[PDB]
């Protein structure tokens, strides 16, 4: 739970950088 | 899921791009 939440924060930042202007979607 | 494939195993920049719009 806590481990999954901490990873999600970094995943969400990484997606923001890779996708750029196209944007992205995050659903846990 | 994003979590299923990248919180258990490491993900390349190409793998994450599949989750872009
Ligand atoms: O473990 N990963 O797959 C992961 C998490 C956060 C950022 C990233 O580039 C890769
Ligand atoms: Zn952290």
């Amino acid at each position: 739970f806590v481990n999954q939440h901490l990873c999600g924060s970094h995943l969400v930042e990484a997606l923001y950088l890779v996708c750029g202007e196209r944007g992205f979607f995050y659903t846990p | 899921g994003i979590v299923e494939q990248c919180c258990t195993s490491i993900c390349s920049l190409y793998q994450l791009e599949n989750y872009c719009n």
